[PDB]
């Protein structure tokens, strides 16, 4: 379940934090930003109380301060069965849908609807099927033995149960589940019988079982509209859906919340860099967040007074005031010595990495003197270098070597700055030949 | 007489090589230092595999596409088969949806407003539009007025099917085009016409370059079932989801009828050809080969991907024309196994497995297969040619006329530094 | 020894005889 | 005899046991410290335990980075996905930008699956549809069941059809006295060939005569498949295999990009990891090799970003020779090699060196090895310091003119004379630019 | 036929030591560019190289588009020669990317060897059995020679190409298996009851004799883009023809590539390699320069050719300015053929040799005006000038053009500098940049 | 019966597969009729057969006039391409007109 082979929020297993809301220094991968955890912890009641909507808060600092930290701490501490959508600013330039088209997708995607039902099934093991035909085998007669580790029963068939056993072919000895209404059967496998491998079932064997189902405002979105069909989903061309079936669908699960049929689940839409939206995005953006079943949006962006795209002004954050106006900001800062060496050790952790402590102070004096994730670069290929001399722990040559092999930013716009003679400059001149 | 033969890699070959020798991380001085010495030993057995024939190493087999399927299999007088294919990816859809959006009951509103939608505001309808459809049949030529009302609320698809070819009065404003008289004449006309093979560009070009004898060079690498949808409890979707994916008007017109069966309705049964059920619309293929994605195990891809294999087909034929008897070393069992059946698929005369005997007695053989005592021997080939010279010697004077001795080397490989 | 030909195999089907004197259609 | 192009003249990095690189293996002539580096990226890849590791090969032009990239792909072998890419392939008019880069990112992740197949084979023998009551019926279709009656060496089973086999079978047009080859997983028919068993030479169709398939009719065979998971996302959201009419209608229309929703992935990725567990399939990440990074928009790059902090995502390799350089789609943000800051965080920059007059020397004699030719020692000389006064890459493709100078003067021998031949019937860009200087109306 | 702009030049006019004659084949002067020219051409014919681009470079009309008619016509039949422009390469439904690689593969050749066998005779009886609605055909033809006569069997397409091109009995037929062609050569029979339904008076050919059944093999070219075609969908065979192949993607060419090799691996096909020249290559986006740098590296790639008449001007999608109007890493894979301008007795060498092709007996002192009217302005006036001198001639009904001719000819058709000269003092005639003008005469 | 058609009835004749059974081929008659980009071989093929046929004395080839008129909105792509395809063996005669003076073409910003 989830391959995966390392994420770089790996480590992150939520918000550490109290009964209190206040954050631990180091709980559940997370260490340091105190204020920080203590505004996302806030978010996450306000997201878990559920009765608010539409509001949008704003995750800004400088790079590498964890900002996209804190949000997958927030996606892993919500769990299961909450929408969690994350999208990036340029994902929603789409040469087939428009910008605010996929914007309103994105807003419905984040809240969900919570429908429990429930099915009456069939689990068992075969014993034994006879099939039975007659002199013209016009008509079939059948006989089905199953059994559970608590009882046996024999069945007689009629010819639609038979046509579905004689197709996808079942023997003495497999455990089976039987839908009587759809008549849907699925080979769970085969029993430990000698004489793939399950075990016999258990109990009654005929079973009434609760599912709890929840499904999103836009898949009930693309069903109702006539134009596509569910494999849309999956495509992925749904095309512009008309507002009038959004009415109706709004209606519909009003009036289902109403009955008591069904319950409203929101969520968190998630935005990362936020300052390449245009102006007809932010300005969608404001009204669409006043909407009776809107989500929580989540913005990160990491930039001083720039140029709003679309216009020819500059702003704070890259965003306009009207839409500074309705948002609550919180900020994040930069870390110390101890918080980034916590940090490494943790991400040691997480890649299976033994480090000396001298390597581990060579890396924390690298990651102050460069950057965070430079030394959280340079700590998985040391590895390497160091499994080439056989041996297990890390030490200090072999994070000397991976520093002299590998280069940063301000090492290579050093090296860069003074041979500018073979580089090809904003001018398009280059020198390649050695003299002259 | 020793003369070797030098052979090129294949591609298989080569690319099986390059695998190996990757695999095992580039280790390949000790590969060759313990090469010329002689669990390394079987770190080279693959090598020597590799190069003496690829089958040995991964066996060739049906060429076909990942079936991304979950079907009915078995867990091992006639035998049923039934078409039961399915998807992995389950799609689960809550029954509340389906029963108060899709379906009508007494609470909802979908077959009126469907019905006011479709025909009562409809614009094509006669009965409150009656203008708007002579001045379309005045336009068109349409000998009935509701063959508007019928055109725009079937679906296309359906539309496609049952078009028939019905006749239109001259006294209309649609006229003929240009293109259409062109490419109208040239329905049944025959070669050699001016107009008819000013108009036939396409089929020329097809015999020109002869496109009904060229193989296919490319198949999808997986290839999946629409994704199923899932209802739990409710039989409907169950018979709407079995008559969507097998509508028997679509699926019938995809195909044809047998024969025989056809002279059941005809014949037997009095239902007029009109009547039929309209068949035969699916495509032709390019060829008989670009009808499917399974391609074959081929005996002409057997030799070509072995070097020595083909230098061996290109080197029997001046044995076989000048009449000798040849004989061939080897030191495995399986690739004794491997020219058995490339001897029975050419099959020329050699030994089942008394042997010098039969030898002697019979000189209807041609090519004998040892393992590591002959006289009338004269031309022997090393295939698998191992230079410890203890067991060249022996196969030597193992075997009254001049004798050539071959062996066969691969370039690029261990063998040229052997 | 001779290999057999393949079974022809028609039988509900018309007919087109084209031979040197004269032309038959045979018909359902 | 071969065809040679540009390369493949590098075999490898050319290090040792211990990661140490000779001035002389593979092809390669100097770059030490960047074929050590690039080793131990290949330790890294071959370990199969990152996600989105992202390296940078930065220097000028001509100094060997492409060849780094092709040494990295033979050195990791042809099991691993090697997908090599332009970064002016981003900008297709039939998808966004966005979706092409995440289809790239997908198809350089390879998998290896072990399948089961379900085949029924041999040659049919009796070929007879039974009729319905009532054919016109509207619901039902016009026959009922089909008797095939097939037979192998040494086995002969009769099988009762359904009818959506039976049009299957019928479109792969198979009679009395053919070879099939029936596969039960997805109900596909191939159609092998008529039998050997009768006559062959009574045929105007160009087909060819198989013998019986060996055997039982009735098999479960073992094939290993190697496939990527965007063969998988492509198979899933254009679904053909199937025997209902969307399964047969999706091959007739015309393909087309779209956008792959994310929900696809994620089941995709959960089918995938169900294989795993069940100890079929295994996991072979690959790496992503894009050339001219700095062809980017910075939409892309701000999409890589987010890209590169999945779960599954491959190693990714750029290559770029610019210095201080604005970004393509900004107006002020100069930043070094014409990537942005916030991706240079996420890098690890390897730096390549230019070369000197004697490794320029040795270049030339690989390049004259391989493409079969042989040159005179001063002849040589005068290629080395021409390499030096005016390029690399000039002096490299001097050899060819310089060898049919040398052919058409009935000479297996390069000589100075033919050098100088060539410099007068072809220029480089100096002289051309000399040229255009001094002109009248831009000669 | 038709007379085009190049249509004097099939060839390159060289000798067996790559040095060109001083006229020679349509081509006269330009020594040096021809020499360079012929040594691109037997790079090209070795076949052993791959993606080396060469620019042609130099001044306008100096015989650029001239090298490379005659590259094209010394090339020799089946090579390919892909002739595009700059414009072509901006299209709606492809990627520049993707129709530069079509274009570069459309320059590599594939000769396929194949085994046909031929059959001829007379017909005997045609038997021919369909199905009550017409699908499925079957039948057998009993064809005869004068030795022998066996029976076949036919399938849907062979009584498809019976019955279009009636065959009756006592026509003599030609078949081949492999391209599945059947042709009617004629009659011989010469049947009396003939039903008056058609209008046929075919020949009378004589009954062939000896082997019924021959083999043959043939070769025939096909392009590696038309394979990608073919097997990228169902119907690309329509699609090659259409131009509908929308962004055809990379396991298809990975694939194609594969079996290429395999083809080549065993004998049945084998790869030429040929040109593509792209004229006017200034006029190119620079994503599509860097794709050029990196698609010239590969194993199929063909030997590009490329023709500039600019300086030191703007390269597009940029805002600096580059020589040649290319970036200096084009520039670096490239060598270049430089060409320069013409002198006198070369000019009248040219109207002497459009003259011949054109068929117009000019005069000696009407050359020498021509001469000195196309050294003052450009050749190609004087070039076009002739044709209009003649049809001037055969006005006073005399097959010889005299000065009178074409000094009427240069009064009644105007050169540029004339042109720029009535435009620059009557600047109130004309439209202005500003849009201003004078349209009153008072 | 002498008939007059011109080479683009021809080649647009040629490039629309011939009437058969397939679902695609009516599809395509019932839908929207979208231009597509002619290829040069089809075209190449039609000026084949029409020579072949020109040569036995049964078809003749009547070129006509392009006449192209205010020719100052054209961009300089078109021009070049104007410049190839008029060395072309089966061109007509194109016609031009225009009333501007000096006056920068469109697509460039200097010239
Ligand atoms: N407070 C923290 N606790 C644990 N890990 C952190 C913290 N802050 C940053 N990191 C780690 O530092 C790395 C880079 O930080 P990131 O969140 O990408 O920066 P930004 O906020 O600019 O996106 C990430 O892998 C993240 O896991
Ligand atoms: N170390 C080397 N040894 C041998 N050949 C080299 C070496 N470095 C570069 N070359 C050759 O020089 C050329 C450089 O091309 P390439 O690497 O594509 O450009 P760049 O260096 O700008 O990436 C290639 O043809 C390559 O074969
Ligand atoms: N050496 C030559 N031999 C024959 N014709 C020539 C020669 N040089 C020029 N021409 C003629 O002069 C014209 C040159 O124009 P062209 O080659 O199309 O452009 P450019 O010269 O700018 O490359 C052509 O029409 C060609 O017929």
């Amino acid at each position: 379940k989830s391959l995966s082979l390392i994420a770089a929020h790996s480590h992150i297993t939520g918000l550490g934090l109290d009964e209190n809301l206040q954050p631990r220094p180091t709980s559940e991968g997370m260490v340091g930003q105190l204020q920080a955890r203590r505004a996302a912890g806030v978010i996450l009641k306000m997201v878990q109380n559920g009765t608010i909507a539409g509001r949008a808060v704003l995750v800004a600092g400088p790079p590498s301060t964890g900002k996209t930290a804190l949000a997958m701490g927030v996606s892993q501490s919500l769990g299961k069965d909450v929408p969690f959508t994350a999208i990036a600013g340029s994902e929603i330039f789409s040469l087939e849908l428009s910008k605010t088209e996929a914007l309103t997708q994105a807003f419905r995607k984040s809240i969900g609807i919570k429908i429990k039902e429930e099915t009456e099934l069939i689990e068992g093991e075969v014993v034994e099927i006879q099939i039975d035909r007659s002199i013209t085998g016009g008509h079939k007669q059948g006989k089905l033995t199953i059994k559970t580790t608590d009882m046996e029963t024999i069945y007689e068939l009629g010819n639609k149960m038979i046509d579905g056993l004689t197709k996808e072919k079942v023997l003495a000895g497999d455990v089976i589940s039987i839908d009587k209404a759809s008549g849907k059967i699925t080979k769970l496998g085969r029993s430990f019988a000698r004489s793939r491998f399950v075990q016999c079932p258990e109990g009654e064997l005929q079973k009434r079982k609760t599912v709890v189902h929840t499904v999103s405002l836009h898949e009930i979105d693309v069903i109702n509209s006539r134009t596509q069909g569910f494999l849309a989903l999956f495509t992925g061309d749904t095309g512009e859906i008309r507002s009038e079936v959004r009415d109706q669908i709004n209606t519909k699960v009003a009036e289902w919340k109403e009955e008591g049929k069904a319950e409203i689940v929101p969520g968190v839409l998630f935005i990362d860099e936020v300052h390449m939206l245009d102006i007809e995005c932010f300005s969608f953006i404001n009204r669409a967040l006043e909407d009776e079943f809107a989500p929580i949006v989540m913005m990160a962006t990491n930039r001083g007074v720039s140029k709003t795209r679309g216009t020819n002004y500059k702003s704070p954050h890259g965003l306009p005031l009207d839409l500074l106006d309705r948002s609550i900001i919180i900020t994040t800062k930069s870390y110390n010595e101890q918080e980034i060496k916590t940090i490494l050790s943790i991400r040691a952790q997480e890649e299976e990495v033994e480090l000396s402590s001298d390597a581990l102070d060579l890396l924390t004096k690298t990651g102050v003197e460069t950057s965070l994730r430079y030394s959280s670069n340079l700590i998985s290929v040391a590895q390497q270098i160091a499994m080439k001399r056989k041996n297990n722990t890390v030490e200090v040559e072999d994070v000397k070597r991976a520093y002299l092999l590998f280069l940063d930013s301000a090492r290579s716009v050093k090296y860069v700055q003074e041979n500018e003679s073979q580089y090809i400059d904003d001018q398009g001149n280059v020198q390649i030949s050695i003299a002259k | 007489i020793e003369i070797d033969v030098l052979c090129d890699l294949t591609q298989r070959q080569a690319k099986l090589y390059q695998v190996l020798k990757s695999q095992i991380s580039t280790n390949y001085d000790a590969i060759e230092n313990a090469a010329t010495n002689d669990n390394l030993i079987n770190a080279v057995m693959q090598f020597r595999k590799v190069c003496n024939h690829p089958d040995l190493f991964e066996r060739a087999d049906v060429d076909s596409p990942f079936s991304f399927t979950t079907f009915g299999k078995t867990t091992s007088k006639f035998t049923d088969l039934i078409y039961s294919s399915r998807n992995p990816i389950k799609y689960s859809l809550p029954r509340l949806i389906y029963e108060d959006l899709i379906l009508p009951n007494y609470n909802n509103d979908v077959d009126i407003a469907n019905k006011l939608k479709n025909v009562k505001f409809n614009i094509f309808n006669p009965s409150t539009n009656y203008e708007l459809c002579l001045f379309l049949s005045k336009l068109t030529g349409e000998p009935s007025l509701n063959e508007f009302f019928r055109v725009s609320t079937t679906p296309l698809l359906k539309r496609v099917i049952e078009r028939t070819n019905g006749p239109k009065n001259t006294d209309s404003l649609s006229f003929k085009t240009i293109t259409q008289e062109l490419l109208e004449v040239t329905r049944n006309a025959p070669s050699e016409g001016v107009m008819a093979s000013l108009l036939n560009v396409e089929k020329h070009a097809y015999e020109r370059e002869y496109l009904n004898c060229i193989q296919r060079g490319y198949h999808p690498n997986v290839s999946a079932p629409p994704v199923t949808i899932e209802v739990l409890g409710s039989s409907h979707v169950t018979n709407s989801i079995n008559n969507e994916l097998f509508d028997p008007l679509i699926s019938q017109a995809l195909s044809d009828i047998p024969a025989i069966t056809q002279y059941n309705m005809h014949v037997k049964k009095g239902i007029p050809v009109e009547d039929f059920p309209k068949t035969g619309l699916f495509p032709e293929p390019l060829n008989k080969n670009f009808s499917s994605n399974i391609s074959m195990p081929s005996m002409d891809r057997f030799i070509t991907e072995s070097a020595k294999l083909r230098k061996l087909d290109e080197l029997l034929v001046k044995l076989k024309s000048e009449g000798h008897r040849v004989l061939i070393y080897f030191q495995m069992t399986k690739m004794m196994d491997l020219m058995e059946e490339y001897l029975t698929y050419r099959q020329y005369n050699h030994i089942r497995l008394d042997l010098v005997h039969d030898w002697q007695t019979n000189p209807e053989i041609f090519v004998f297969l040892l393992s590591t005592n002959l006289t009338a021997a004269d031309t022997v080939i090393f295939y698998d040619s191992d230079w410890n010279p203890t067991i060249d010697s022996q196969a030597m004077d193992r075997a009254t006329r001049q004798v050539t001795v071959y062996r066969l080397l691969v370039r690029g490989t261990i063998e040229e530094r052997m | 020894f001779v290999k057999p030909r393949r079974p022809y195999n028609s039988e509900g089907m018309t007919r087109i005889l084209r031979r040197y004197e004269e032309d038959l259609f045979c018909t359902f | 005899v071969t065809r040679t192009a540009a390369h493949t003249h590098i075999k490898g990095l050319g290090l040792d046991e211990s990661g140490v690189a000779k001035r002389v293996e593979g092809g390669f002539v100097g770059q030490i410290e960047a074929r050590e580096a690039c080793g131990v990226i290949v330790d890294l890849i071959k370990a199969k335990k990152m996600s989105g590791r992202a390296i940078l090969l930065a220097g000028g032009p001509s100094t060997g980075k492409t060849a780094l990239a092709l040494a990295i792909s033979q050195e990791l072998g042809p099991k691993v996905p090697f997908c090599p890419l332009v970064g002016s392939e981003l900008y297709s008019v039939e998808v966004k930008k966005t979706e092409t880069l995440m289809e790239n990112f997908r198809r350089a992740i390879g998998l290896r699956i072990k399948e089961t197949k379900e085949v029924y084979e041999g040659e049919v023998t009796e070929l007879t549809p039974e009729d319905a009551e009532n054919p016109l019926g509207g619901y039902g279709k016009t026959i009922s069941h089909v008797i095939v009656g097939l037979k192998s060496a040494k086995g002969t089973k009769t099988l009762r059809l359904d009818p959506t086999i039976y049009e299957s079978i019928q479109r792969e047009k198979v009679s009395i006295g053919d070879v099939i080859y029936i596969e039960a997983n997805t109900g596909a028919v191939k159609r092998v060939g008529r039998s050997d068993a009768y006559a062959t030479e009574f045929d105007l169709e160009t087909e060819e005569y198989v013998p019986l398939p060996k055997g039982e009719v009735h098999k479960k065979k073992e094939i290993v498949q190697d496939v990527t998971l965007h063969d998988l996302d492509v198979a899933n959201a254009r679904p053909q295999g199937g025997q209902d009419v969307i399964s047969m209608m999706g091959q007739l229309l015309k393909p087309k990009k779209t956008e792959i929703t994310e929900k696809l992935r994620q089941e995709v990725n959960k089918v995938v990891a169900k294989y795993i567990d069940q100890g079929v399939a295994e996991l072979i990440p690959g790496v992503l090799f894009i050339d001219e990074v700095n062809m980017l928009d910075i939409e892309i790059f701000t999409y890589l970003n987010k890209a590169l902090e999945s779960n599954i995502a491959p190693v990714v390799v750029l290559a770029s020779n610019r210095g201080m350089t604005t970004v393509r789609g900004t107006e002020d943000v100069i930043s070094p090699h014409g990537v942005p800051p916030d991706l240079i965080d996420r890098l690890l920059i390897v730096r390549t060196l230019p070369y000197d007059k004697d490794e320029i020397r040795t270049i030339i004699e690989r390049r004259a090895t391989v493409e079969r030719l042989q040159v005179e020692s001063s002849a040589l000389d005068l290629l080395a310091t021409m390499g030096t006064e005016t390029s690399l890459r000039y002096a490299l493709q001097l050899l060819a003119p310089c060898g049919i100078l040398a052919q058409t003067s009935n000479r297996k021998e390069i000589v100075v004379n033919d050098v100088n031949e060539a410099k007068l019937l072809f220029l480089d860009a100096k002289r051309s630019t000399k040229i255009l200087e001094t002109s009248a109306n831009y000669l």
